[PDB]
């Protein structure tokens, strides 16, 4: 089982659509009471729990993964955590973060 | 959508 | 991506609970169209698929396994496949057989 | 509840 | 220490001796009220378990497999598995199955 | 070398083709002698020998496998094994099996 | 197979019960001639050897380990190995070795 | 090949050269038109493309990695980003980045 | 030998202690004065060196890692890196950031 | 599936039978049209293809090993590979290569 | 955790300062209470215990290893074991055990 | 580092165009003094040397490969090897060496 | 290279011959002056030293073992150790330990 | 055992000194008549075969490798093979292959 | 075409 | 005696 | 008491 | 520099 | 009981 | 252009 | 019959 | 030859 | 000082 | 002196 210290970890997708940044994790069978999603400064992380089965159950296969689920994302400065929104369906969180450009950006020159 |  | 030659495997519980066999898998994000349920004399077959992202998005993160998904379950004689009942929700295909016990079954005993 |  | 959904497995001998097919499991320091031994139309499923060290015992060396031990056999058509002999001596479980062969079988030929 | 309890295997290549299923086997080099295809109420058993080289031969390569191949396929209910067609040309062994479907087959469906 | 010089090995439980040191092997289906327990003034050495099967039987399976087992113990000072005590039962090799303390055994202390 | 998802890394030297810090990628080969430096508040990114083989051109060798090569290095706050110096030379991608120290910085004593 | 390129990394356990952030080393037969503790806008870095042995000894067993050991901790923004008090008792590095909380924070609501 | 410049490898027998060179190759189910036997001053490559499957096939199994075959036998110079003979049956390519001795060949003499 | 059975090792310097011995031991973080040095006709035991985490405590990181830490060393015969000196400081365990060479001691000479 | 007796490879791609057969490696950051380029009656050994790192700087990051790089192709009869033409560029070591096709050229025919 | 502390271990060969104990380490290239046979109660140690290869040498090829070779033998109780006789031929060390039977020895009955 | 087919290797030392050319084996306990070097136009062979153990003798260890030992090189233009010279001593067979510069070499020089 |  |  |  |  |  |  |  |  |  |  997965646990704080050594989370169990969920698959994910990430992609820019047009002027928001999608993310989603394969999260089935939780509980949205577990749910939590932490924003820091430019840090998103999320973090699940899904029950271990009753010690008293004999499970003839017991093969999902269990425990503390956790995942962190290092976000660039162009992301306005602040409006973040999240949603869970079918068992997947998805997460949209709109991009909020900077104004006149940096382009970096290479020399010869 | 910058990430690490 | 997982193919009919070599499907990609989903992960199962599986407990009897009383009168009923139930199995469960994870199944996040599929599009019911795609879940098919073969039964066979004793053999439950359990397909999925999930597509393929579009080759034209480019993707920062693509952890989540994607094409075609598959397991086949051995069920003992005692399985009354034939009432199967199967439920997909929050991402988890849960399916329930129920257990039809022979009369006066076999008790093998073993010598010393 | 038998399975292989 | 192997469980329902996770067994331990035993190593096993198989023959056939004439007109009866012979396996043998090591199953060393076994009571015989765990043993079971479970037919199926054509699965012979066997199962023992072998108790815990007392959580309260310092042992120096633990190496011996511990809990539930599980092997399912898949017999063929011509196995008489209901009049199996089952015995248990030296640590060692032995099943004898009688071979029933059908009436004028099956030779398939090859073509060139 | 593949022996009995421990066979090399060799590699198959499957698919339905219309209504028959069909099965190929890489078996270079094998004597029809050898060949044996054993089929069971729904289970189809290919078995071949290679002979080992003579050992007073000093050879200064001997890559390719040899002794027991074997390999067990377990059929649905739908096919025929009955009516099994085997041929064996350019060292590929082709298993033809009809596909006898049954009258108004099951489609379990799923509740959300 | 196990041989003198590259033996197989054999599961151990060690333990201390009260005055005696216990050992015991996983040592299935082993004929008593074979049994061989060597003593040296502090070392414990048990040696066994299993059969291999008859070169002219097809075996359908043959996991079991044969040939030649052995396992080598360096036991304390404290160990009496002459008043060894062993008995062999349900395929398990136990030896009891009594504890013979020393009069006012030294007890280190550590500075700091 | 690699692709922004799973982009392919590149080999980096990094040290402190007096009062700039340098970094360098072996990148040989690359059309300069590929390369990108995006620097984010206190991280650098290189992304570097080299072309897939005309798939209609058979090669005899094909070891050079090939796609998107990408690496990012997440730079401390005494690092002035904004004043980075880029060249691309002998296949070497060189980067310079001043670094700015603190007016009396923190040093941290250690308790006993 | 870690270097400061390759440097050997030290075990690390972490917890929240009420208002204070808690991190501890195993770095046993250190000097004080290879100890560095460096502090970044939210980054711990932990650096030490052990000293290799002297080349003209000659080592009978040589197994405790020497050189450089580092590792970097990134901070959440509610850690008050400015005030980290660290401490070197029985071979462990102890540091205790205070958690600073902000005010109102947010809580991440997720749709179904 | 095997290319040009990733060859998939065919296993090989190689002996010497009396005055002629033997090698052969597992190469089942190849259209004689993809073989190609290149001979160099001394050195042979064998090349085939086994064509990939109809991408609009559903294989059920697809273990076969299928693209561009290769190997290349470097030879001795007593081997006249201008007089090569090639057969292709069951599977299997045959060469035969005479062996033609120099005069009054050289026997390196071991000093003591 | 490491247990009396299978407990954690723990990295060990030995070397000869002229008539002494040396053995060092990375213990950190141990309390003196644990620790416990057994010696034997000519082995050393060291033994130590570092106890498990308050399972009510939630640790964000736990990678320093836990529960029973053991070695043994066999000495030669000229270790006088029985004036064994230890000390444990800065989280090293030392031992310093007396060299007391026999008199006039066998050279064994090399025959060509 | 790579030493002339276990030299680092570098990346090679190579190819048949039209009448040349042209050799690619990548050897970023290499001094052309290092480059020589060795050829045999047709055998091609290309060795290159990238130095090693001043051992009194510190580097933070050194992953790329330093010391000997050597790479030996063996080459057909057909190229004409005194005529190689070699060019190093954007950290590219680019060989073309004309092909001479020999006159009338054997074509193996393989029986049935 | 081996060292002191990590020594390059070298192959043996053990068996009894008759009234004698002989053993044979492959120790090819040894100079006789490196050669170390220390003998203890009852504990053989093998001991020798293969020089490094002058630095100044550029070797092509360097695949054989240097530096610091050592083997330890424990041994029973019945070898008279200190009538050892070492010989070095051919690039073997052989030992010659005469056993030493000690009257009416032991042997252990086990009960069933 | 190693085979003609499957040789066990022996490790190699190779140096150009001067004028000659150098290659030793570690090739312990190897009787003269078993040694043969095999030298072709540029292709060094060394074959030697070190017997089986008695399979009537019981090994107590037996880690020396044993059966047929082989090594081919391939050697530059520039070897006089014909004059090869070769020694076994120690356990060391050495070869010495004198050098034969041919007249106004090539070198090749690379563009910019 | 079924198979297990 | 027939098994998989 | 956050940390990556 | 420092960089992680 | 002791034992290595 | 041939090669090993 | 020679071969590498 | 008793050996460990 | 001697060890195994 | 040349060798592969
Ligand atoms: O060097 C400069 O100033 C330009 C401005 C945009 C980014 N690069
Ligand atoms: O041997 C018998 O006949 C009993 C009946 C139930 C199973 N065993
Ligand atoms: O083809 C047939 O009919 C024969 C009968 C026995 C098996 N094969
Ligand atoms: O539930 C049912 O009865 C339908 C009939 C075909 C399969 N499913
Ligand atoms: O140092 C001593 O003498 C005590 C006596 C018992 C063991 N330690
Ligand atoms: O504790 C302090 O205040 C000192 C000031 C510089 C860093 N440490
Ligand atoms: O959506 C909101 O505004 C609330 C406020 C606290 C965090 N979530
Ligand atoms: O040394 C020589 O001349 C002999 C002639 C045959 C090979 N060796
Ligand atoms: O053979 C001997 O007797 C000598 C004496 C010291 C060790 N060797
Ligand atoms: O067998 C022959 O003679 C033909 C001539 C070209 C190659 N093969
Ligand atoms: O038990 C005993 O006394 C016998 C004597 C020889 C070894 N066993
Ligand atoms: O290109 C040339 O002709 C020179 C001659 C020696 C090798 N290179
Ligand atoms: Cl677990
Ligand atoms: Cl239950
Ligand atoms: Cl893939
Ligand atoms: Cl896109
Ligand atoms: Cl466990
Ligand atoms: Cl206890
Ligand atoms: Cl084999
Ligand atoms: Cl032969
Ligand atoms: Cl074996
Ligand atoms: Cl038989
Ligand atoms: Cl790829
Ligand atoms: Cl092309
Ligand atoms: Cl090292
Ligand atoms: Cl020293
Ligand atoms: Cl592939
Ligand atoms: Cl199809
Ligand atoms: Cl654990
Ligand atoms: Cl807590
Ligand atoms: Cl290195
Ligand atoms: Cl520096
Ligand atoms: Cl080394
Ligand atoms: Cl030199
Ligand atoms: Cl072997
Ligand atoms: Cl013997
Ligand atoms: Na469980
Ligand atoms: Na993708
Ligand atoms: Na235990
Ligand atoms: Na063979
Ligand atoms: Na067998
Ligand atoms: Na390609
Ligand atoms: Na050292
Ligand atoms: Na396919
Ligand atoms: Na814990
Ligand atoms: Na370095
Ligand atoms: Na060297
Ligand atoms: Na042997």
């Amino acid at each position: 089982l997965g646990t704080s210290a050594r989370p169990a970890v969920m698959p994910m997708d990430a992609w820019r659509e047009g002027d928001k940044f999608v993310v989603e994790f394969d999260l089935p069978g939780i509980d949205a009471d577990s749910l939590d999603i932490d924003i820091e400064r430019n840090v998103v992380t999320v973090r699940a729990e899904r029950p271990a089965v009753d010690p008293n159950r004999e499970m003839l296969a017991s093969e999902r993964p269990r425990g503390v689920f956790s995942r962190q994302l290092v976000l660039g400065e162009n992301l306005d955590t602040a409006r973040i929104a999240a949603s869970y369906t079918e068992g997947v969180l998805k997460l949209q973060i709109p991009v909020a450009e900077k104004a006149k950006p940096r382009k970096i020159s290479i020399t010869r | 959508g910058r990430l690490l």
